[PDB]
């Protein structure tokens, strides 16, 4: 509906993609797991805390990516990186933009 | 414990379960094992409680 360069939002988080259920995983447990690298490399869900966002909307075209990688990974558990995007417009058009 | 769930009392007196935790580490390094898990190093690290 905005028009957002791949954009970030879905109007409900999907329980099949593709025909195939997508994994939901507590945040508890998504802290205990030694294998992330493994699992990531297919989506997840974490749904048991609370996940705090914040993003900026620019008005010129750009490619909407995060500010951090999402990850980081400790002695004691796993852990997501706080969440900040850069939202741009979206001009179909514009090959670089798609390619980068 | 910063975690959620952990409000358990961890103790600050007696051997420190690190310096245990350290020594098995260089154990494991030396038979080429892997460290020691997410999961054991609470168990090790919890013991001392009050």
């Amino acid at each position: 509906r905005f028009g957002f360069r791949d954009s970030p939002f879905c109007t409900s988080l999907p329980r099949t993609i593709m025909g195939n259920d997508v994994r939901r995983i507590s945040y508890n447990v998504f802290s205990m797991m030694e294998d992330i690298d493994d699992v990531i490399s297919e989506g997840f869900i974490l749904y048991d805390a609370y996940f705090n966002f914040s993003y900026d909307i620019m008005t010129t075209d750009g490619v909407t990516r995060l500010k951090e990688d999402i990850l980081i990974v400790t002695d004691t558990g796993n852990d997501i990186k706080p969440i900040h995007f850069y939202i741009y417009f979206e001009n179909r058009n514009d090959k670089k933009l798609r390619y980068e | 414990d910063t975690s959620f769930i952990d409000t358990r009392k961890y103790c600050t007196d007696g051997l420190s379960p690190r310096e245990i935790q350290k020594a098995l580490n260089r154990q494991r390094a030396y038979y080429d094992r892997p460290e020691l898990t997410i999961s054991e190093n609470k168990t090790l690290l919890s013991q001392s409680i009050i």
